[PDB]
């Protein structure tokens, strides 16, 4: 049996404020009694700017019914800072919010604001929690973006050690081993190996990265993520395409990894992005006529869904 | 006209190869390929002169979609409480879809739409996701409210446009409070920072004539740094200090954030500031865009991320970004001195065959077969369908004609900047900025002879505008009102 907040002794002093939607508003929502009652008293709490424990409990009740209510989440964080509440306990509440399937843009941002204000000397415990939360959903965009912020924010504070970077690459390599088609993990590797300010750029690192890329392509020749990573890698470091062509030509039918003698089963040829590599390598050699023939085959035969795009690339050769 | 846009029914449908390497990504892709391919097999080819007996007809069920939007517009069940902070989006998704479907609202319903949205406007600036006495202002409902007022409002005393004009200073002050030094914006007080906020802010600022140099500082750099190695754009970029020493993208290239970044960058190119905006890799953005159109076995729909499933809502996000990316590429080729760049036919076939709810049901359009239709996917599917049906391009000759007719002596009061030197240098620079921003905002045209209506002219919907995603017949009177042009 539901007990209205007007009959609760802890709220007898509060005069609720009704939602001012107008007499006959469009897109109205048939709220439950419990949700309308909590928002009626939240409007009164926010009107009097009350920072109290009962206001904190009320915000939790509301966000449990509507985790996307950004105004209530904003008010809740102001309650935590004003009352000097234990942000670690709130962080544990957000862990309980993940088990009960309560997530949104606001829940993830609330966790970010907590870590920012806590500012732990070592955020390794939060890093491990993010890794564990990615197991049910390995491609959660909010989680991957939050992991980028976590490492970026605390490395700015100098709190990410070299051993932490190393174990993070180990975890990223394991994620790609379980599913090499996880484009989110490929982007995370790009941060760890290329884009982050502390990344090493030497002849050994360029060789190691090119080996990992070619091995990933040889393992899954039709993995678009590996091909995009290869094209981005070569373009970012201004590396030529021709020296690596021996490892790509077998897919268009030396000192770097090569495809298997017999290609893996269920690998129909040619690979369209391998043809794009061949055409771009022809342009690198100023062989625009040979590149136009590859673009013409991509447009009319091997990648006809993008027939107009490859035709556009063919006309640019002239 | 369809020589380089082959029909899905005319191409061999083959699954994504496995390379004998199974994974969770391939499991969902193969299952999705089965669902979509089976639905196309049960549906008659839309390009057939007489529809096949025994198979489903793929004609756009506009009256079913109208009824779906109507019932979802006058009453939501309590189960959509998760959208209580997104009610302006429920309005926009409804009224823009009705505009696309060619269905008019009577004046009484328009007045209710205007009055409801004005209750969401805060006196201190900006719209919230709900009534001003319940929710704080937010950049995303501000876009949805401004665009909905462009669709349902008018220039009378009860039209709501005069209320937007009176709120220009407060809205601008709200925008400036959201601004970060690195060029990003929080979507609200204590909110997150991503390119959705930048896009929504730049659209509203463009429409209401409240763009100042202090509002745009570093905004171009934040967006440009969102571009990833794939060519698309991520949600945000991180500023590393030594204004910042460098900026790094924070996630994958994503169809929605690529659309917001391309549209934000395009809106910034109209601003006559020196060495502004910072350039992007347009060729890589165009390459990433066309690579997200699915194979024939998955209906030719667009996916939002590499190695993820096609989704009807990315017909607008990725498909609608294609004319923007194409124009940016054209400007680079012109500075350094034509078939469609995506399959306009296949995208329509995905919309008609796969994205539509099964006939005789609730109506509306959906993410994929097996997903319930909603107002968001209804609006984005139809918005992408409009882009596929109508060849859209940004015409320099139309922009030039707009410059020749612009009246710099007419306009609303200039915005007062927060910082003393945050405004334009002089009146010649401000009026030159108003002209270029107004002229380019009205520069999108539908090319004559480029129309492709798969399945017959009864499937034709109205023409939406790139970047803004409202009909041109709404955009022109709306932006002319706030710039005092006629
Ligand atoms: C009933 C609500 C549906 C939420 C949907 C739309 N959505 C949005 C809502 C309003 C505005 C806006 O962006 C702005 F402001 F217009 F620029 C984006 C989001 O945030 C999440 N989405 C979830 C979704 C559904 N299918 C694919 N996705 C992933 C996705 C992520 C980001 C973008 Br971007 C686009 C798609
Ligand atoms: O598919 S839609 O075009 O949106 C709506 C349906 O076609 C309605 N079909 C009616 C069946 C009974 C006779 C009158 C028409
Ligand atoms: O005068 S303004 O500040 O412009 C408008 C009112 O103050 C808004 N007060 C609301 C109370 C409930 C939570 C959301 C805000
Ligand atoms: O105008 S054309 O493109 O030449 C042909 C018409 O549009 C075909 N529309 C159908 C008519 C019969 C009912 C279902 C729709
Ligand atoms: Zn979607």
């Amino acid at each position: 049996t539901y007990i209205p907040m007007s009959q609760r002794r802890s709220w007898a002093d509060v005069k609720p404020i009704m939602q001012d939607d107008g007499p006959n508003p469009v897109v109205p929502i048939m709220y439950s009694e419990e949700y309308k009652d909590a928002m009626d008293y939240f409007r009164a709490i926010a009107a009097k700017e009350e920072k109290s424990e009962r206001a904190l409990e009320l915000t939790e009740i509301i966000v449990r019914m509507n985790p996307a209510h950004y105004t209530v989440w904003q008010y809740r964080f102001s309650l935590l800072t004003s009352l000097n509440k234990s942000l670690e306990d709130e962080l544990r509440l957000m862990n309980e919010f993940a088990v009960q399937n309560l997530k949104s843009y606001q829940v993830w941002h609330h966790r970010l604001l907590l870590l920012d204000r806590i500012s732990p000397q070592d955020p390794v415990s939060e890093i491990e929690y993010i890794h564990g939360s990615l197991l049910p959903d390995p491609k959660n965009y909010h989680t991957w973006a939050y992991l980028h912020w976590l490492y970026s924010h605390f490395s700015t504070l100098g709190r990410i050690s070299e051993a932490q970077w190393g174990s993070e690459l180990d975890w990223c390599n394991e994620m790609l081993r379980v599913d090499g088609r996880n484009n989110s993990a490929w982007g995370w590797r790009w941060y760890l190996r290329v884009s982050r300010p502390g990344a090493e750029t030497s002849s050994r690192s360029l060789q190691d990265e090119l080996i990992y890329i070619l091995k990933s392509i040889h393992l899954i020749p039709h993995n678009v993520s590996a091909w995009n990573y290869l094209r981005g890698f070569l373009k970012h470091f201004s590396l030529p395409l021709v020296p690596i062509l021996p490892a790509i030509l077998p897919y268009t039918a030396f000192g770097f990894p090569m495809p298997s003698d017999p290609l893996p089963e269920d690998t129909p040829l040619p690979v369209p992005l391998a043809l794009e590599y061949l055409a771009d390598s022809f342009i690198e050699q100023n062989r625009v006529d040979d590149a136009a023939k590859v673009f013409e085959k991509l447009s009319s035969e091997y990648d006809q869904m993008r027939a107009g795009y490859w035709e556009f690339r063919r006309r640019e050769c002239a | 006209a369809t020589e380089f846009t082959p029909s899905v029914y005319s191409l061999v449908s083959k699954p994504l190869p496995s390379n004998s390497r199974p994974s969770a990504t391939l499991d969902e892709q193969a299952e999705t390929e089965d669902l979509i391919s089976q639905l196309f097999d049960l549906t008659a080819d839309p390009n057939a002169l007489v529809s096949e007996h025994g198979k489903r007809y793929s004609g756009l069920r506009k009256q079913e979609h109208t009824q779906f939007l109507a019932s979802s517009f006058f009453q939501l069940p309590g189960k959509f409480v998760s959208l209580d902070a997104s009610r302006p989006w429920l309005v926009f998704w409804t009224v823009h879809s009705l505009d696309l479907l060619g269905v008019a609202l009577d004046q009484g319903t328009k007045d209710r739409v205007v009055s409801t949205l004005l209750h969401f406007l805060s006196p201190k600036g900006g719209f919230g996701g709900g009534p001003a006495n319940s929710q704080i202002p937010h950049l995303l409902p501000t876009y949805a409210s401004v665009c909905s007022l462009a669709i349902a409002g008018n220039d009378s005393s009860t039209g709501g446009w005069k209320d937007l004009a009176a709120a220009r200073q407060s809205i601008y002050e709200f925008f400036m409070r959201c601004k970060r030094p690195d060029g990003g914006f929080v979507v609200c007080e204590g909110g997150e920072v991503d390119v959705r906020g930048t896009y929504c802010l730049l659209v509203v600022a463009t429409l209401l004539d409240i763009i100042t140099p202090e509002l745009l500082h570093n905004v171009d750099k934040f967006v440009s740094a969102c571009q990833t190695y794939e060519g698309g754009f991520a949600c945000a970029s991180f500023p590393f200090p030594s204004e910042p020493s460098c900026r790094v993208s924070m996630a994958e290239a994503h169809g929605g954030y690529t659309s917001c970044s391309l549209n934000s960058h395009f809106l910034l190119t109209s601003v006559p500031l020196p060495s502004f905006p910072l350039s992007i890799d347009a060729n890589a953005a165009l390459r990433w865009t066309v690579l997200q159109q699915g194979e024939p076995i998955e209906g030719g729909g667009f996916r939002g991320r590499t190695n993820k499933l096609v989704d009807g809502c990315y017909s607008w996000w990725v498909g609608g970004g294609a004319p923007v990316a194409e124009e940016l590429v054209r400007r680079e080729k012109s500075r350094k001195v034509i078939p469609p760049i995506f399959n306009r036919v296949a995208l329509q076939e995905f919309t008609l065959v796969a994205a539509q709810q099964d006939p005789g049901s609730t109506g509306g359009l959906r993410d994929k077969p097996g997903k319930r239709p909603d107002q968001y996917h209804t609006c984005n599917n139809l918005s992408g369908l409009s882009i596929a049906q109508h060849k859209m391009s940004h015409s320099p000759s139309t922009v030039s004609s707009n410059r020749l007719k612009f009246d710099a002596s007419k306009g609303l009061p200039a915005v007062k900047p927060v910082a003393p030197g945050g405004g334009w240098k002089n009146e010649d620079e401000r009026q030159n900025a108003r002209r270029e921003i107004w002229a380019n905002a009205l520069g999108w045209i539908e090319e004559e002879g480029g129309e492709i209506i798969v399945g017959g002219k009864d499937n034709r919907i109205n023409t939406t505008t790139p970047v803004f995603n409202i009909l041109g017949l709404r955009l022109k009177p709306f932006i002319n009102y706030f710039y005092c042009q006629e």
